[PDB]
């Protein structure tokens, strides 16, 4: 159903990775609570980092963040970026596969064939046309 | 109502965090307390409802509600520093009451990566054309005068377009057509005319055995059938005899090469023949008289092979349980009817390919009733016992069966 | 500048959170994806966070194996000033 | 559970026939919050007049201090009357025939030339 | 039961391998 | 409790959780009601049997609550009928006074006509030549328009959102069928071209300064040839865009979310301008004014703002409100500005002075759509009781009252002449209702004695498959525009 599988389709694929991160130099077979709680965690960092070097950038009359508005962003954070190159060296990690497109047809859509009717002048011609 | 939070419940979360022998009225003064805040967030989280029109509530309105009363979002921790989690949420946990407590961590990598769905698009249609409402698939539902027809002279019309597009002249005309006939919402009130257009002309096409006006026929049966709109239990006297002659009839056309059509012709029968019952299913009537009749087919002796074929295609594909009481006393019959063919030179009759047909779709059966309820041992000369049919072939198909399962 | 010099080299070194997940969350919070190598980064930060956390906790695990449970992360998360509520309610 | 079906009660008796999947299971998530601070502070002013058995005036000022450092609510009727009459006093100003683009000043503008980093 | 409106569905009421001609004179 | 009036039935069930001073506090709504006064319209001929019974010393405090926080707004006429009581009524602070209701109001169009203000009472934007050319080829529309009626009833065009999985919040369409803005739960604001002609954004100042100015043509050339799509996604909001509003001149998006900004996008650009952080609170509605510089944006914070798009502070609060303000729609000469609301009440705000100039009151539940005559005589607005109330503006005497609506009506337009009003509600149905034999009759007494005219003035139904009438919209053809995300 793609009606919820809004959220899902990207939360489910973010505990893929968690249970990766928490099994590289990690422990095995893991509380429930304890990983709906890590990944509640995970999702409100992103959405603070969202927040706060879009609130950073936009103070300095800009629209997008450069790397020196997350650089203040992460410091009011508590986080220090200059670990980022230590934790790359470590070839300890993994990679995980996109989610897959719900419609692998694009735009398939040809609607019907039965064409009858025109337009009256009140109408233009880009509405759809009148139906059979 | 001031229905509260029971008190009972606040000892439990008092004495579980190290504040033992509280008394009664200090335990009821929080219960009135948060009662009113998760009233006074419930109310709060109803403007976002009611001003979002998100009516289905998606995960969130109370996430705005207890950032508007200057609470954090938060489910499941709170930070006293406030910094690295302000008022921004965390989408809350996903938790149940009837959960297992503790997974596996190889479990939620196994978890799937649910589909994103489409984007947010703009299509565009008519609610009312001058006043009326079009039936588009967009919207929701002593000298006397002559009388008229109950059809539209467009109604009429379409008709006779749907019927000479449904007879299979051009491929693009029929495909059209069987989606019109699967989804059309007003036809009704031309389904009779449609039932007696089906009947008529099986019965009439069977005179010469014209297959493709049958397979045109048993399609558009099928596109008649999946259409949700229309009422079709009123019409199937009309449409199981036609489903019957296109399975138990004298076929007398070229022996092998013909015998693939009318396979074809015999695979659509006997599905829609599942359907058409499922749609009426009450108590006997229909199903009781479906079985005894298959039975009585199947009991026939020197039978035509193609209403024998028919037949038994007809008996296999009714589920799980009508092969596994119907297919099992009858295997040395069927085994006696092949050597019977065997034996002999004829080979201008349709009587072989008639037995070879036969002889492969029973086996397959067979093997789901051996996989389903039996354990395999001994597949080299057991089978011979059953007159030694299939055989180790029939103990290939079974392992390569096995081997999809192992896939699987 | 090390961190530029590091930026530099991500043109490649596809993270574990793909950057089709990574750019959803960033997107759902107005940051839009101009450079991928930024994406990556911000993959790495969030890697790095959650990884910390599974190797501070490993030692409250040999206190108390290699099963990860609440009752580690709730020690391991009490020096970063979290506290970690159990579910209590299921 | 036992105070997870009270929770379905209170939604019940204010007409909540259906809401969220986890709606429930998120209000009971906030009732235990909100009491395990209450009688967390409840236990702190104890401990201020020295006693263990917590009664209800510990209790009263851990309920009046939660409201105080987060419920603020939205601005009163009369601090909100009294910043209209001081705004809509001043009269409004003239435009010019052509100014151009009507903007504020470029400080409070979000139009910069918004740059990056390099691709090397 | 009797006045149940599904008993009068013609299919109920009809045996089909009567309704076929099946090539008989 | 149990004997009230059923439309209090959302009213009473805020006050059964409200049993402490202190929870009474947070709401500030309570605290408003307990400072103010209810107005309580009465007739001289009831209030004398009132006062009899009042005014002896047997009773002599239930008379003291009523002259502590009770007004009585006494009129000379006929006691009025409960079915006429019960259409006026359903507002905390309810039916407010006829002082009220009795200042004047320039409720005329600009260019004589005598209730129509001056164009220097409003700085108003200035007007140009490409201007007169613009009112030659809305004529040419207005020709194809037909005078609807109740025997030509339009086609209407539903644009609804497939997928949204996003949770469409907001809709609009420009003047002309050509952009439609569309504001989502997901933080975005989406642009859609309905025209065939995509959507082209620009290459840059450094870039756009080059292809030169002047040639006369250059309005079709500054234009990017390298973007060009049929959709345009703006990012920025850190919430769901409740509000959406495009400027007259077809620039200048306006966007309005829960994080508390009121957000000014180019569509020129493609980018954001402005953001106007006023409001710490949600801001429920934006709408520019029909001539382009001012805009008024409603929020959570019980005020609405009035902003020119020139200055980082508003100009006007309109700050008289007890609950949200929902809705915000200016006035078509846009000296006045009408602010529906959560506490059962639309009131008209003058511009000048920023004064309450109209009070109207006798809805149920909060105000969700607004919709001023093309006129500038009436005033429609819509709330979650499934009522539209029609309402006079130099009277201020509730002339109609259309109840065929179930859920929340949402939506309300006008046509381009007038002729029909068109209502679209959560009920999934864009009913058309008779605008010109709801006004014909239009005081000393406050009322009219409304009729049930509802079945009469209802001209069709068209129910919806499963889809919300967020948005209704009227082509300068006289063709009904809806646009709402199928659920």
């Amino acid at each position: 159903n793609p009606a919820d599988n809004y959220h899902l389709a990207r939360r489910r694929t973010l505990q893929v990775v968690v249970s990766s991160l928490l099994t590289e130099a990690g422990f095995e077979s893991a509380e429930k609570a304890s990983v709906e709680t890590l990944t509640e965690m995970l999702q409100s960092y992103i959405s603070e980092i969202g927040r706060s070097a879009k609130s950073y950038c936009e103070h300095t009359a800009r629209t997008q963040p450069t790397l020196s508005d997350i650089v203040v962003t992460l410091v009011e954070m508590g986080f220090n970026v200059d670990t980022l190159p230590a934790y790359a060296k470590r070839s300890q990690r993994m990679v995980i596969t996109a989610p897959p497109v719900t419609n692998q047809p694009v735009t398939p859509k040809a609607l019907t064939a039965g064409q009858n009717r025109p337009h009256p002048p009140h109408i233009p011609s880009h509405f759809p046309e009148f139906p059979d | 109502s001031n229905t509260v939070l029971p008190s009972e419940s606040m000892k439990v979360v008092a004495e579980s965090m190290g504040i033992a022998q509280i008394q009664e009225e200090t335990c009821q003064l929080l219960t009135d307390e948060v009662s009113y805040r998760i009233k006074e967030i419930a109310q709060d989280a109803l403007k976002f409802m009611h001003m979002g029109k998100r009516q289905k509530l998606t995960t969130s309105d109370i996430d705005y509600a207890l950032k508007l009363k200057n609470v954090e979002p938060l489910y499941g921790f709170h930070a006293q520093e406030f910094i690295p989690f302000r008022f921004a949420s965390g989408g809350g946990r996903e938790l149940y009451f009837y959960e297992e407590k503790e997974v596996d961590l190889s479990d939620i990598i196994n978890t799937p990566l649910p589909r994103v769905p489409l984007d947010v698009c703009l299509k565009a249609h008519w609610l009312s054309i001058e006043g009326c409402q079009p039936a588009i698939p967009e919207n929701p539902p002593r000298l006397k005068p002559r009388s008229i027809h109950e059809l539209s002279v467009e109604q009429q019309l379409y008709y006779k377009e749907i019927t000479e597009a449904c007879v299979g002249s051009c491929e693009a005309k029929r495909a059209e057509a069987l989606q019109s006939i699967a989804t059309d919402p007003g036809l009704y009130q031309m389904l009779p005319r449609f039932s007696t257009f089906i009947s008529e002309g099986v019965r009439v096409n069977v005179v010469q055995n014209n297959l493709a006006l049958l397979i045109y026929l048993m399609r558009m049966v099928k596109a008649l059938m999946d259409n949700p709109t229309l009422y079709l239990e009123k019409y199937v006297h009309e449409l199981i005899p036609a489903v019957m002659t296109c399975i138990v009839s004298r076929q007398l056309c070229l022996r092998p090469d013909v015998d693939n059509h009318w396979a074809l012709r015999d695979f659509a029968a006997r599905l829609v023949a599942q359907i058409c019952k499922h749609f009426s299913t009450t108590t006997n009537n229909i199903q009781s008289r479906i079985t005894k009749t298959f039975t009585k087919s199947w009991v026939d002796e020197k039978t035509p092979w193609t209403t024998r074929y028919g037949s038994i295609a007809g008996l296999a594909e009714l589920g799980h349980d009508v092969i596994k009481t119907l297919i099992l006393p009858r295997l040395q019959q069927e085994g006696e009817r092949i050597r019977s063919v065997l034996d002999g030179p004829v080979l201008s009759n349709i009587d072989r390919i008639g037995a070879d047909h036969v002889q492969s779709l029973l086996l397959k059966h067979c093997a789901p009733v051996l996989a389903k309820l039996r354990p395999p041992p001994d597949n080299q000369d057991a089978y011979r016992a059953e007159f030694g049919s299939l055989g180790p072939l029939l103990c290939s198909q079974v392992v390569k069966a096995r081997a999809q399962a192992a896939l699987q | 500048t090390p961190l530029v010099d590091f930026l530099m080299q991500l043109e490649d070194y596809t993270p574990t959170i793909p950057d089709a997940v990574t750019g959803y969350y960033l997107n759902r919070a107005g940051f839009e994806a101009s450079d991928p190598r930024i994406i990556r980064l911000i993959s790495l930060a969030a890697q790095k966070f959650i990884s910390d956390i599974a190797n501070d906790a490993l030692q409250h695990c040999k206190m108390k194996k290699y099963t990860l449970t609440m009752e580690d992360l709730t020690p391991a998360l009490s020096e970063y000033g979290i506290n970690v509520k159990k579910p209590h309610y299921f | 559970p036992k105070d997870a079906q009270m929770m379905a009660q209170i939604l019940k008796d204010m007409g909540i026939t259906e809401y969220e999947p986890r709606v429930i299971n998120q209000m009971l998530e906030f009732a235990f919050r909100y009491v395990t601070t209450i009688l967390d502070d409840a236990k702190i002013y104890s401990s201020h007049a020295k006693k263990a058995t917590v009664d209800a005036d510990d209790v009263r000022l851990a309920i009046q201090c939660r409201a105080d450092q987060s419920f603020t609510s939205p601005p009163p009727r009369d601090f909100l009357l009294d910043i209209a009459r001081q705004r809509n006093q001043t009269p409004l100003p003239l435009i010019k025939p052509y100014s151009g683009p009507r903007l504020p000043p470029d400080r409070y503008c979000l139009t910069a030339p918004n740059y990056r980093l390099k691709s090397l | 039961d009797l006045l149940a409106d599904e008993n009068f569905l013609m299919v109920t009421q009809l045996h089909w391998e009567d309704d076929i001609i099946w090539d008989g004179e | 409790h149990g004997d009230q009036e059923c439309y209090y039935q959302d009213d009473l069930r805020v006050l059964s959780s409200l049993t402490k001073k202190e929870h009474m506090k947070g709401n500030e709504t309570m605290l408003d009601f307990r400072t103010s006064k209810f107005v309580l319209r009465i007739s001289r001929d009831s209030y004398q049997l009132l006062k009899r019974h009042l005014q002896e010393k047997q009773n002599n405090q239930i008379w003291n609550i009523v002259q502590e926080h009770l007004y009585i707004d006494i009129f000379d006429g006929m006691p009025r009928s409960k079915q006429q009581i019960d259409a006026m009524v359903g507002s905390l602070a309810g039916e407010a006074k006829r002082e009220a209701n009795k200042s004047k109001v320039f409720f005329g169009l600009l260019k004589q006509d005598p209730n129509a203000p001056p164009q220097n009472r409003i700085p108003l934007p200035e007007l140009k030549d490409s201007d007169k050319l613009d009112k030659i080829m809305n004529m040419k529309e207005t020709t194809k328009r037909v005078r609807l009626g109740p025997d030509c009833l339009p086609s209407i065009c539903f644009y609804t959102f497939l997928n949204a999985y996003q949770g469409l919040t907001a809709v609009d369409v420009t003047d002309d069928s050509s952009l439609i803005a569309g504001g989502f739960a997901d933080s975005t604001v989406r642009v859609w071209s309905v025209t065939p002609k995509k959507l082209r954004s620009v290459k840059q100042a450094s870039d756009l300064s080059l292809i030169d100015k002047e040639s006369d043509d250059v309005l079709e050339r500054i234009m990017d040839e390298k973007t060009a799509s049929e959709l345009k996604i703006l990012y920025g909001h850190s919430g769901p865009v409740y509000g959406a509003s495009f400027s007259p001149d077809r620039n200048y998006l306006l966007s309005s979310s829960e994080d508390g900004t009121v957000r000014l996008w180019s569509l020129q650009t493609f980018t954001c301008l402005v953001g106007y952080k006023g409001h710490n609170y949600p801001v429920w509605d934006t709408q520019f004014s029909p001539y382009g510089y001012y805009f008024v944006s409603g929020g959570h914070d019980r005020v609405a703002r009035l902003w020119a798009t020139d200055h980082y502070q508003p100009l006007r609060i309109f700050a008289g409100h007890l609950a949200d303000v929902n809705c915000t729609r200016f006035h078509p000469n846009s000296n006045y500005v009408a602010t529906g609301s959560a506490d059962r009440t639309v009131r008209l705000w003058d511009v000048l002075n920023g004064n309450c100039v109209r009070i109207f009151t006798g809805h149920k539940g909060p105000i969700h759509s607004l919709t001023f005559s093309p006129n500038g005589r009436f005033l429609a607005t819509g709330a979650t009781d499934g009522r539209v109330l029609l309402w006079d503006i130099g009277h201020g005497l509730m002339v109609g009252e259309l109840k065929g609506h179930t859920d929340t009506v949402c939506s309300l337009r006008f046509s381009r002449d007038g002729e029909i009003l068109a209502s679209g509600s959560m009920d999934n149905t864009v009913r058309l209702w008779d605008a010109i034999k709801a006004f014909e009759d239009l005081t000393a007494t406050g009322h009219i004695n409304l009729p049930e005219n509802s079945q009469e003035l209802l001209l069709g139904t068209y129910m919806t498959k499963s889809t919300p009438v967020v948005h209704l919209h009227f082509t300068r053809r006289n063709l009904v525009l809806a646009a709402g995300a199928y659920s």
